[PDB]
């Protein structure tokens, strides 16, 4: 209790001379509170519910009637030293871990590669469950980009950033924004669901730092009343989201003319609004007319750095994107 | 959800410079956006300046920009308007007023402030 | 919104002349609450968190210093037809099935038992991770009682049932009873958790019933005031789980006599509690005392249903116990 | 959190019938268990009667019982105390009490009982 109190300081997140007990609901406006954000579990097991529903009763006769392949994987033929090699040195070999592989077994290099493709395969999951797990974020990503254009094309700030801190941290709290804020968060409270516990045999890598950060940046975003520059943010980054996806079921579908065209359509629109349109607009906004409008307080130190490391991120990813892009011309 | 007072009024020569003051009696005066309005003789109601709970915005009409200043003193639970260099066309009735919590900043309309003041008058 | 208010029908729930503004919380009195039981899923989820750290970096060392197999399954030996029977007609054969399968595949009874034990082994998980999940739910399941039994050991209504009815709905909400009642359901969601999307392959049965029924009656008493009465059968129904896990790690460690002894007296234990003190104790004092002091109300037609069915089912387990502990002699 | 006026005192014969009333003025008097103290020249306050919010538990004290009746009428927001065959140990002064919304039922002491009342004399 003392403790929670301790990490709530009002000197901290607050501007100066503002305190939570200028924050409390009354009858005159509505303020979010942090009590508002325990709804977002309830609303994730209710997504995840849905995705299930959707990925075994819809997604899968859809694939079955596109032609997409129900069986599991192949099996690759049996070897001892490779079998050995595989459960002990590596799964996924390189340039020269292939070159030692063919030099120990005095095979060639083709027949090794092909054999742990086909491991890999085995321990890969089969197409048809990637395909309905695309096809399920697809129209989530539609919907959720869909619905923040139409909440946002009406309201004041996004053609004047500066209108999010004019009357900040009093202003009151709409249906709208609630509802965007307590979808988005059990999106990604759903995505924390199906990552940790629905399989093991996965990555706990870049996606995951990304994920944590974007729940953190949601939830102390909101609790401070930092919502009308936090549904900018989550609407530019949903804007090419809704394109990878189209461009994996269309690989699986086995339309690659398709499939390209997707794929480098989705790469302009990610670079576009993750590397030109974020650093001049949204950072310019937090860093500079946060600064003079609001003026100087410590969680502003806070916030920045992480967007500047969500930023660090999408730079990292552009590379993947850059030689793929390269391969699809 | 504020009472407002106001002082400072009354007659001075041309050119001159008058200090109107609005005080409250509360402690939400640091938590609304205040505003200060003129009511000519004839006409309606026009906007004269406004500015946010922490004073570091400030709006004026385009009329008046460049010789009024408004500031805030929430320490005091105050705010002050300046006038230099009047102008006979002044002369009216001056009204302070505050934005009503969901009003968005830079609002120039009677509508959008609701705890109004009984208002002094100024005469150049 | 208004079905929400349809479902909540203050002539239903609470008693006659009772609204739900007189249980509004106010600086006299604390009432529960529906807004309380959110915090139900973040906690368990930080015990699903815990649970795994707790498998994985706890009981798995004392299982491997306990001689426990830390490999997989074995290997049936390879046979087409049958392969093909197990893929196509049934995985579990009766003694009619393994009569038809020895008479079409003209082998003996016990090669084709023990080639289908061999290959349910394959599908079923390993000793390791049942005898960690034991260890947790043991452990959970000790704590639990204990706490029960100390709080409940200083309540008024332990010894005199129709203090549970007396001031009802107006009883305070203590500290205790609602730390209680937050850890039943957040231990409730967990399980949930750890069934529907750890493994899928598992199966939806009685315990799925068992678990749904419980939940739904933690949450409809808490939010109906009748807490005081819960706390009774939710301290009675886990007094027998913390000997059933010790008894299958007993059974797991090849501890075949201590596994015997803790199977009994966990028998002796469930049929005690859960049809000699159930029945004339919580329906004693469900069925008969609040109809006599709070009189006739709808709600009831329900609740006390629920129980009967819960009742119903422990019969059915009873029956599961009654002849596995004849073989135990 | 509630006021209660007592009536119905006076002097009555031996083996006499009074019908005490105890009257609130609000509309919680149907959320809490009212009861009826004793207290006789000398010695301390007696518990007499008491019952719950609606009435259907009744609970008297020892040397009382079966002789007095508590009921409540929460439409008029009211309590009765009916007495029969009254006794001269029965002169007392009578006081009206409500359990204390944390006071279990049952209680039978003074301090369990928060919103007291003026009392009324009783002598047989
Ligand atoms: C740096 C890169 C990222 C790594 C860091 C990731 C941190 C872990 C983030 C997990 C998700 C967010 C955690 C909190 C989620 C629940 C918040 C909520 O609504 O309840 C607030 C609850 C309820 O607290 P409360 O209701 O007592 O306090 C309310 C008081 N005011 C209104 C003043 C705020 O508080 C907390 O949980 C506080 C502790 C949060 C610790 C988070 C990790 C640091
Ligand atoms: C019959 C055998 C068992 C099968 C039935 C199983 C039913 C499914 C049970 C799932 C778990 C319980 C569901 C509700 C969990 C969340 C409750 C909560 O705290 O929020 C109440 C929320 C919040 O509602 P609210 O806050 O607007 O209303 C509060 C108003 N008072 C105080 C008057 C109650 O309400 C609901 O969720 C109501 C709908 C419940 C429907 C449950 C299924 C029927
Ligand atoms: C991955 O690249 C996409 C991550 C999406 C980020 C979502 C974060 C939204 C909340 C932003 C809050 C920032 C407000 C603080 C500024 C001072
Ligand atoms: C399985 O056999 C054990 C199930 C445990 C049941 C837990 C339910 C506790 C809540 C009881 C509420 C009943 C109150 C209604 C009575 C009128
Ligand atoms: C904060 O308030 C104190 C006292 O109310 C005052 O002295 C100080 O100038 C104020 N600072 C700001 C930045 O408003
Ligand atoms: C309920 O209240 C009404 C009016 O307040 C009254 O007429 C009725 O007798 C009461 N019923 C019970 C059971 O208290």
């Amino acid at each position: 209790a003392g403790i929670l109190a301790w990490f709530w300081n009002e000197r901290f997140w607050l501007p100066h001379n503002v305190t939570w007990a200028d924050l409390k609901n009354t009858e005159e406006a509505t303020f979010p509170q942090a009590e508002d954000l325990y709804l977002a579990f309830p609303l994730a097991f209710c997504i995840f519910m849905v995705r299930l529903i959707f990925e075994r009763f819809v997604a899968k006769p859809c694939a079955i009637a596109l032609n997409i392949q129900a069986n599991g994987p192949q099996i690759a033929p049996p070897n001892a030293i490779l079998e050995k090699v595989f459960t002990a040195i590596t799964k996924h070999p390189d340039e020269k871990r292939l070159e030692g592989l063919s030099k120990q077994l005095d095979w060639d290099v083709r027949s090794i590669q092909r054999w742990f493709r086909q491991r890999r395969n085995q321990e890969k999951p089969s197409t048809l469950t990637r395909f309905c797990e695309s096809m399920w974020r697809f129209s989530f990503y539609l919907y959720v980009f869909t619905y923040g254009v139409r909440f946002l094309k009406k309201t004041p700030w996004l053609w004047n950033t500066r209108h999010c801190w004019y009357n900040y941290p009093y202003q009151p709290l709409t249906t709208d924004l609630h509802y965007y804020y307590i979808l988005e968060l059990s999106f990604y409270w759903s995505l924390m669901f199906s990552q940790f516990t629905d399989i093991k045999r996965k990555d706990f890598g870049i996606m995951f730092l990304h994920h944590l950060v974007s729940i953190f940046l949601i939830t102390f975003s909101y609790v401070n009343n930092m919502a009308r520059v936090g549904t900018l943010v989550l609407c530019l980054h949903d804007s090419a989201d809704a394109l990878l996806e189209a461009a994996k079921m269309a690989n699986y579908a086995k339309f690659q003319k398709m499939c390209d065209l997707l794929f480098v359509m989705f790469a302009v629109v990610f670079i576009t609004t993750r590397l030109g349109i974020f650093p001049l607009w949204v950072l310019n906004t937090t860093l500079f007319e946060s600064w003079e409008i609001v003026g100087p307080y410590p969680s502003w130190w806070v916030f920045n750095l992480l967007l500047l490391l969500v930023q660090g991120l999408n730079c990292f990813w552009s590379y993947l994107i850059v030689k793929i892009a390269c391969k699809a011309v | 959800q504020v009472q407002l007072v106001e002082s400072g009024g009354g007659l001075v020569q041309a050119e001159g410079s008058l200090r109107l003051s609005c005080a409250a009696s509360g402690r939400t005066f640091r938590t609304y956006g205040m505003g200060w309005f003129r009511q000519a003789p004839g006409k309606e109601r026009e906007f004269v300046a406004a500015l946010n709970w922490s004073g570091s915005s400030t709006y004026y009409a385009d009329s008046v920009k460049g010789r009024f200043t408004i500031s805030r003193d929430n320490a005091k639970n105050t705010a002050y308007l300046q006038m230099n260099s009047l102008k006979p066309e002044d002369t009216a009735v001056y009204y302070c007023a505050a934005l009503r919590r969901k009003a968005e900043y830079g609002s120039r309309s009677i509508a959008d402030f609701d705890s109004w003041s009984k208002g002094t008058p100024v005469t150049v």
